């Protein structure tokens, strides 16, 4: 339960630098500022690297036989790491900073073009054990006078050329003997040379310039040496080459402007395929499939990535991450939409199942300050600065009713009723939480009573009570309906910022400014207890500052509060660099984690090394399927799972409960035996096997013979296994026997049972409804076409 | 470059190439020239910008919205402090007024420091702050709420002898 | 720090690795100085121990973080593969009468069924010297009073496409019968449509809405008959139901008018006979979704 | 008084600093100004271009004065003498040539 | 609307040639300028008043493609339209 | 907070100055008005857009008397709550209303039983008007006669001419609840006759003929005699007409 692994990033599709597809090509490897995501597109899925960096990425490669992968950051820092286990294998200091990096196509060694020389390095083994020092260079060329800007391998390891501002394209060999068979420079060309490529017979080499210009090259004669003989022109008005890619199996040309253009030509007879703008920002890279099929381009500016392909014509994705920092976050009630705001006004929908992009909404002008969801998969209402509250379907995906004032004040928090028929937002200009009803859409009320701006809002969703959290260094717990208009004050010691309600709603956490986080019981307004902060914060030390990063009260405190859905742990995260996990009755902490270890942001270092993008978390929640968290901070929107499930953590176990004595039950046909040895070992795999072991005729037996301490946890399981299981129809038979055994001990429990019913009706709704919608839909088209009279 | 004399000052009365920025420099205790250029470009996009949307059609909707929308966003900014008049805007801004806006000016118009280099030697040391949180680079325009929100930042020495010459330290909330 | 085994050093020179679970020893080390202390890392990688002599301290690492391992023990044998592995892949299917679904993305079923409306919203977005004009926009309000380009569209369009075929001209030879039609025209001869079952699982979406789309509909309807015998050998099959009934709307979709009008011709209908008994036979699902969500909301609302 | 600033569009600007103020304004047609040295007794520039010749100018007219044809690929320096009478001129085909300017 | 008596600077045949071929175009091209000129400043301002790091806003013939699409790309438009609007 | 009411009291006496100079500038500018050929401030942010909201407060330990003739204000009167202030400040009294968000403050005092004196205050920062009224008749002191219709009354103002009368309208009118029916029943009249404004209740029919109205509610003259800038909190406050009693003219001037 309490660890958390990192285990994605949503936002900021690509940061900076060199983009990268796999062998078999379903995977494309992409640079985040610290880290490496994999984006699978056969199967529609996403993933983040666990080690970070040092500094910015600046060059990736990935092994031809898909083993290994090198990363260079910025300063010569190059963590090499295994895939199929997904571990840092070594990290070696080039020290010079590093341009780009190429593996060779028989995998045995890696060319580096590093300042102006060419660095040739052999690759370190993966199957041998982890070595203490396994680099060893290779070689070492100079012959260029300004620095390699591209590298390019022969379609053999023995050939490589260098590609370099002195307006020169150079052939080095791997060998000697073939360093004197060819040795040779290119030169006679224009601004900058971009790009040499080997045809696939290797007669030609293609040379791609920053002016406009392909020389086809080809060994010819006039005692006869490298002529020039082709010359290919582009036609644009400013536009240079900043990107070119040659695939040569099927000799295709893939270059990218500044100005956003990217062309498609085919090379020996320079035909145009075809001509895309992506945008107004230039194209900063192009990768190729292997295959050809697919093409994948970078922009940088925007942060935005297409993979296109170009047989079909059809874009297999085109996302594109936030611009400035994701400013606030919201789940679903079920936990598949997570739907994020930037300080921009672009409010996005992510997917998290396929980690992506579903939508955006441009409506807002200025940043928006909070996102909500109501009790219902429908709605959802943003407030921004702008002095708006506007009001978003999920099924439509349009606005219905854009709230104001009167005067145009900028609402910074925002709180929805239960039922879905009051919208409350609280500005920081006026102190007066304005309350709108949802239907008529002109506003109810002015909540007149607080001094000093208003600081956070929320709903407890049983009562239906609204707690209002301001600077007046008040809690104010409103109810608003039945013909009371009654106030609840408390007091607290210090400026309040952040809070959050019980999922039962009787308690509220509250979290001021001097890092206690406060926890009250509503019906007595009493306080239960509070959790000290201001110890466990991980501050940063900023490169401006004229203090210590210890004496400085920056960031000692928290902005944000999140509860569990259990009630019983407290996420918190500010403007520290750390994000920590307490746990409510016991009143301690029980997980810190570093949210970036980056030197380009401020906030990072504890003491420096004998205006700038500050880190700070913006908002943190959980998740409604209760296994992760999501935390959306200055970088994206980092999100900590429990998926792994390497850990063994038993429950009541004994001295005979083994995984051999389970399989023995299986042999011994005692199933509700077995399945409760597996659930008292708690072990997935095991679980998993006894669980589509037992067969159908007994099924309701032991569903009725399951006992109370094991029914919300069988239910979590088939919950979150039948989302990903292809048995929905052992699913839904072990669905309805449960419900069928034990609906009055659910009611009486609801509480206690409720991520277990929230994953199973998500699972119910998301995969097993459009399956009988589409099975409706044939079978109603079927009467059509057969019962009626046929044309003519 | 070397006070050249009277005829060879008539012969090249024009070769200078190494005061209104030096004396914003001396009475309101601006950091840089280029500081004093960055609020007098800002002024002059301000006026140009105003000339533009005179010259967009005056009996505009779309025009009339944009500018009351500026007008709103600047007295937020509270550089000015009035809202009736468009003469104001095309007069009134000031590099004055916007020296006059920011951090260490409004910290001695509040009298917390005595003078502004003053202010400006706390903000370094990082005794004050804005709301929640703290500030540290002088050249902040403070918004109007946040100048009505700033203060000194708790557990401070410069608080600790405030509280102590009023004789009211609470070391409860360890002030 | 996975709590998953102990590591014990004994004063008999061993090292010895329990896996917790099994309860067993699963590895034994027989060392020469005796192990006087033995830690893990708190990432599971490293294994420090100190011996009595040698003023260091050893570092051992961890192929078990690294890759998998045998859970046997074989502690006395020194001095159900997925038990011993402690890994369990999933079934393919767990009876013949449960439905099963594709094993893959869940968004394949949508994208099939709007694939189409995907490329309308994914297409990109983009003089005579005697001159000719009218009674009204030069003054002859004369010829006013008594006043009496869409197809220069039509063949510009013409002349574009015209334009796009001159374009690509690559007489690279291939072959005349389709991989996909030719499978289908086989398995139509084995009276066994198996191989072209498993080559549409494999299909790419786009290259199965040209296919489904490109059938071809003659007066015999041999290729659509086929097809309808495959799919219904499929539901027959019970694997992927999604895709094969994805596949049969696909159908209606595409060739819906053509089978509409041919209507009642007997081959047609026996194979749509044959498609209805298996669809009523399946129903079953529409039953127990309708029942799991019934209750399901029931209780968490009641 | 006169600074000549050579850059890599192709591009030439000499700038007063005396009055402070730009003076000529020239845009080589050629390529990205590899290499430049300056003939001092007749104070005009020379500039070394990726085609293989140099160039003489001035900041009266925007045409150089005179191009020759030094070398093949980039010049990659150009000296000249203190007598404004010789110059010498390496290029990256591993060529040098002493001319008489 | 106001005349000019300043010469024509085209003749009858161009005069004719255009009337033979957003209110009017300059004032499209006004709004994009004090469009622009107004982020800028904009910019500016929360530079100065912010507390956080912003970045420069943007940056101110083909088929194009847009990255950012307000609808899920698999729904029709007349999907999205209400049955009471219709 | 502190910070907040000092900056924004000291704004208000610059637009308050604002606006008497441009007023005097509008007086000069009307000789030109006519050779060719509006409300105040605080009730301009808020004319029409927001209905106000009332407190109608005893003065301290009050009689019966008292207590019936402010249950009679606030009945006069839409949107009124009436408040009790036992061993309430004057400052938390203004702070918790300008808390709660209230529009005007009406304060009242008595002599033995008979009141003589009433207070309005506009809260955010708004002026104070004092009257001292006289001739008061309550219904509880005239009969059981059912109850106040209590419907959105009109209003009629008669004989207000000068700046002072266009300031004390502009007051009342703000008092009262913004845009009623056509046919609303009872209608408020404030009577000007020589300083001596006088308020009636009235209920009207219009007959076969014409108008017929009863008369009902309070029944009382009052008389300004104090208008402060600052709320009633201050008593420091510049005050912006102030009624002259030891003068020559104190017996003839009308208006002050």
């Amino acid at each position: 339960k309490s660890d958390f692994k990192f285990s994605n990033l949503l936002g900021t599709v690509y940061r900076q630098g060199n983009i990268t597809f796999s062998d078999d090509g379903k995977q494309l490897l992409s640079p985040v500022g610290n880290r490496v995501s994999v984006f699978d597109l056969i199967n529609n899925k996403s993933f983040t690297f666990e080690y970070e960096h040092r500094k910015n990425i600046a060059a990736i490669d990935l092994n031809k036989q898909g083993t290994l992968l090198i990363s260079i950051d910025e300063d010569g820092r190059a963590i090499l790491v295994n895939f199929k286990a997904r571990n840092v294998l070594h990290h070696f200091n080039f020290k010079e900073k590093c341009s780009a990096v190429k593996f060779s196509p028989d995998g045995r060694l890696f060319a580096l073009a590093s300042g102006r020389f060419l660095q040739i390095w052999k690759t370190p083994d993966v199957n041998k054990d982890r070595q203490f020092a396994p680099f060893v260079r290779h070689r070492v060329h100079a012959g260029h006078f300004q620095d390699i800007t591209s590298l390019t391998w022969s379609q053999d390891s023995r050939f490589i050329l260098t590609t370099s501002k002195d307006l020169s394209a150079k052939i080095w060999s791997v060998d000697s003997e073939e360093k004197n068979l060819a040795a040779t420079t290119f030169n006679g060309h224009r601004d900058y040379v971009m790009g040499a490529f080997f045809s696939h017979d290797q007669e030609k080499i293609y040379t791609v310039s920053k002016d406009g210009a392909v020389f086809v090259w080809e060994f010819t004669k006039r005692k006869y040496s490298w002529r020039i003989t082709k010359k290919h022109f582009f036609y644009a008005n400013q536009a240079k080459v900043k990107c070119v890619t040659f695939h040569p199996a099927t000799r295709l040309l893939a270059v990218g402007f500044t100005s956003g253009e990217f062309r498609l030509y085919d090379l020996p007879d320079f035909t145009l395929i075809q001509q895309l703008s992506m945008g107004q920002n230039p194209v900063n890279t192009v990768s190729v499939n292997q295959t050809g099929e697919w093409l994948a381009f970078g922009s940088s500016k925007l942060g935005q990535l297409l993979v296109y392909e170009w047989q079909s014509e059809s874009y297999i994705l085109k996302q594109q991450g936030h611009f400035d920092s994701t400013n606030s976050l919201a789940y679903s009630p079920d936990g598949s939409r997570v739907v994020t705001a930037s300080e921009d006004g672009k409010i996005k929908v992510w997917d998290i199942t396929s980690g992506f992009c579903l939508a955006t909404f441009e409506e807002h002008t200025s940043s928006v300050t909070a996102v909500q969801f109501a009790k219902r998969g429908q709605v959802m209402f943003s407030s921004s600065l702008d002095g708006t509250v506007r009001a978003w379907d999920l099924i439509r995906y349009r606005n219905f009713r854009t709230f104001t004032g009167t005067e145009r004040i900028q609402f910074n928090c925002l709180a929805v009723d239960p039922s879905g028929e009051v919208v409350c937002a609280g500005s920081l200009d006026n102190f007066d939480i304005h309350v709108w009803s949802v239907q008529t859409g002109q506003l109810l009320d002015a909540l007149s009573g607080h001094e000093g701006p208003v600081s956070c809002l929320s709903f407890s969703q049983e009562n239906s009570v609204l707690a209002s959290a301001s600077w007046d260094k008040t809690i104010r717990i409103w109810s608003i309906f039945g013909r009371s208009q009654q106030v609840e004050p408390i007091e607290v010691y210090s400026d309040v910022l952040a809070l959050s309600m019980r999922p039962d709603g009787k308690e509220v956490a509250v979290s001021t400014l001097k890092g206690q986080i406060s926890i009250f019981n509503i019906e007595d307004a009493k306080q239960v207890g509070n959790i000290d902060c201001r110890k466990d914060i991980i501050s940063g030390r900023f490169n401006q500052d004229r203090f210590t990063a210890k004496n400085s009260e920056r960031s000692k405190f928290f902005t944000t509060i999140h509860y569990s859905f259990d009630g019983m742990a407290i996420v918190a995260g500010g403007n520290n660099n750390s994000i920590c996990l307490y746990d409510v009755p016991n009143e301690v902490l029980l997980k810190r984690f570093i949210v970036s270890r980056n030197m380009a942001l401020n906030g990072t270092l504890e003491f420096l090394n004998s205006m700038r993008p500050e880190v700070r978390v913006t908002s943190v929640q959980f998740s409604p399927t209760a296994n992760a968290f999501a935390a959306a901070s200055t970088e994206g929107l980092l999100i900590y799972s429990t998926n792994d499930t390497i850990l063994f953590d038993p429950f009541d176990l004994d001295v005979d409960v083994t995984p051999h004595s389970t399989v023995e039950a299986l042999r011994e046909k005692q199933f509700l035996n077995a399945l409760v040895m597996a659930f008292r070992l708690n072990e997935e795999y095991l679980i998993n096997k006894v669980y589509e072991a037992i067969p159908i005729k007994e099924i309701p037996l032991v569903a009725s013979n399951i006992p109370a301490i094991y029914l919300p946890r069988i239910l979590k399981f088939i919950g979150d296994f039948a989302i990903e299981s292809q048995h929905i129809e052992f699913n839904l038979i072990w669905i309805k026997a449960l419900l069928s055994a034990s609906g009055g001990y659910i009611n009486e429990h609801k509480y206690l049972f409720s991520t277990a019913m929230r994953s199973i009706q998500r699972f119910i709704v998301r995969v097993a409804k459009e399956v009988v919608n589409t099975t409706t839909d044939n079978k109603y088209t079927y009467r059509f076409l057969v019962s009626t009279d046929g044309s003519m | 470059v070397r006070k050249l004399k009277h005829h060879e000052q008539k012969l090249l009365k024009k070769v200078d190439f190494l005061h209104r920025d030096t004396q914003v420099m001396r009475t309101y205790h601006i950091q840089n020239r280029e500081d004093y250029h960055k609020y007098n470009r800002i002024c002059g996009d301000i006026r140009r910008l105003a000339n533009k949307l005179s010259l967009l059609p005056p009996t505009d909707p779309f025009r009339r919205k944009h500018e009351q929308l500026l007008l709103d966003k600047l007295y937020a900014m509270g550089v000015l402090t009035t809202k009736s008049k468009i003469s104001d805007l095309e007069n009134k801004v000031t590099v004055s007024a916007i020296c006059r806006r920011r951090l260490p000016v409004i910290m001695h118009r509040l009298k917390m420091a005595e003078t502004i280099q003053d202010a400006v030697k706390f903000i370094e040391q990082g005794h004050v702050r804005v709301g929640p949180n703290l500030i540290n680079d002088p050249a902040y325009l403070v918004t109007r709420n946040m100048e009505d929100y700033v203060t000194w930042v708790d557990n401070s020495k410069i608080k600790k002898t405030l509280l102590r010459y009023r004789n009211q330290i609470d070391d409860f909330d360890f002030s | 720090p996975e709590g998953r085994w102990i590591v014990s050093a004994s004063l008999d020179s061993t090292i010895r690795t329990w896996d917790l679970p099994t309860g067993g020893c699963i590895d034994g080390i027989i060392v020469d100085n005796v192990a006087t202390n033995v830690k893990f890392s708190p990432n599971g990688d490293l294994l420090a121990t100190t011996h009595v002599t040698g003023n260091g301290i050893c570092i051992w690492t961890n192929r078990a973080q690294f890759k998998t391992v045998s859970t046997r023990t074989i502690d006395e044998s020194e001095f159900l593969n997925d038990i011993d592995f402690n890994t369990y892949t999933s079934l393919e299917q767990i009876d013949k009468e449960l439905l099963t679904l594709s094993i893959g993305p869940r968004s394949k079923m949508n994208t099939l069924l709007h694939l189409d409306v995907i490329r309308k919203r994914s297409k990109p977005k983009e003089l005579p010297f005697f001159l000719q004009l009218s009674g009204e926009k030069v003054g002859d309000e004369a010829s006013v009073r008594e006043g009496i380009h869409r197809r220069d569209q039509e063949a510009q369009k013409k002349l574009d496409a015209e334009e796009q075929m001159n374009k690509f001209k690559v007489t690279g030879r291939l072959g005349f019968e389709s991989h996909f039609t030719k499978q289908l025209r086989e398995g139509s001869q084995s009276k066994d449509y198996s191989s072209l079952l498993a080559t549409l699982i494999n299909f790419s979406p786009a290259a199965v809405d040209l296919e489904i789309r490109s059938l071809n509909s003659f007066e015999p309807f041999d290729e659509i008959v086929w097809f309808i015998d495959a799919l219904t050998q499929g539901l027959k099959s019970n694997k992927n139901f999604e895709l094969y009934e994805t596949f049969m709307s696909l159908l209606f979709k595409a060739h819906g008018d053509v089978i509409h009008a041919n209507n009642k011709n007997q081959d047609i209908a026996s194979a749509l006979q044959n498609w209805e008994d298996v669809h009523k036979k399946e129903d079953r699902l529409d039953d127990l979704v309708k029942f799991c969500m019934g209750v399901a909301a029931f209780v968490t609302t009641a | 008084y006169l600074l000549v600033t050579a850059g890599e569009t192709g591009w030439l600007k000499y700038h007063d600093v005396s009055t402070g103020q730009l003076v000529s304004e020239l845009r080589t047609k050629a390529g990205p100004t590899m290499a430049m040295a300056q003939n001092p007794w007749n104070a005009v520039m020379h500039l070394g271009h990726s085609n293989g010749t140099v160039s003489l100018w001035s900041p009266s007219m925007p045409e150089p004065l005179v191009k020759l044809l030094s070398a093949r690929g980039p010049v990659n320096s150009i000296a000249i003498d203190r007598s404004g009478y010789y110059m010498a001129t390496t290029g990256a085909d591993r060529s040098m040539k002493i001319w008489d300017i | 609307f106001e005349l000019s008596d300043v010469k024509s600077s085209k003749s009858l045949a161009e005069i004719y040639e255009d009337d033979y071929t957003a209110l009017s175009e300059e004032l499209q091209k006004a709004h994009s300028e004090i469009s622009e000129l107004y982020a800028n400043l904009v910019y500016k301002l929360d530079v100065l008043s912010s507390v956080h790091f912003v970045p420069k806003p943007a940056s101110t013939e083909t088929p194009t493609i847009s990255m950012e699409d307000a609808q899920p790309l698999y729904m029709s438009n007349a999907s999205s339209l209400a049955p009471q609007e219709i | 907070m502190l910070r907040r009411q000092a900056r924004e009291r000291r704004e208000y006496l610059y637009r308050k100055a604002q606006e008497l100079q441009d007023s005097q500038l509008q007086q000069k500018r009307q000789i030109i008005k006519q050779a060719l050929a509006q409300v105040d401030d605080e009730y301009a942010a808020t004319s029409g857009i927001m209905d106000p909201r009332i407190i109608v407060t005893t003065s301290r330990d009050p009689s019966t008397r008292l207590s019936q003739f402010a249950k009679e204000i606030k009945l006069l009167f839409p949107n009124a709550v009436r408040l009790n202030r036992g061993n309430y400040v004057m400052p938390n009294l203004v702070d918790a209303c300008k808390k709660s968000g209230t529009t005007d403050l009406v304060v009242l005092h008595e002599h033995r039983g008979v009141p003589t004196s009433l207070t309005i205050s506009h809260f955010p920062h708004g002026p104070t008007a004092q009257f001292s009224l006289h001739n008061v008749v309550m219904r509880h002191d005239i009969i059981n006669a059912g109850n106040q219709s209590e419907v959105n009354p009109h209003l009629i103002f008669d004989n207000f001419t000068t700046a002072l009368g266009k300031r004390v309208v502009c007051i009342l009118k703000h008092l009262f609840n913004a845009g009623p029916k056509k046919d609303s029943e009872r209608v408020i009249t404030f009577a000007n006759r020589g300083d001596f404004i006088s308020v009636r209740q009235h209920v009207y029919v219009r007959t076969r003929e014409g108008v017929e109205i009863a008369e009902v509610g309070p029944r009382f003259e009052m008389r300004l005699f104090e208008l402060r800038l600052g709320t009633l909190e201050n008593k420091d406050a510049d005050v912006e007409w102030q009624l002259r009693r030891f003068i020559r003219t104190a017996n003839k001037k009308d208006y002050l």
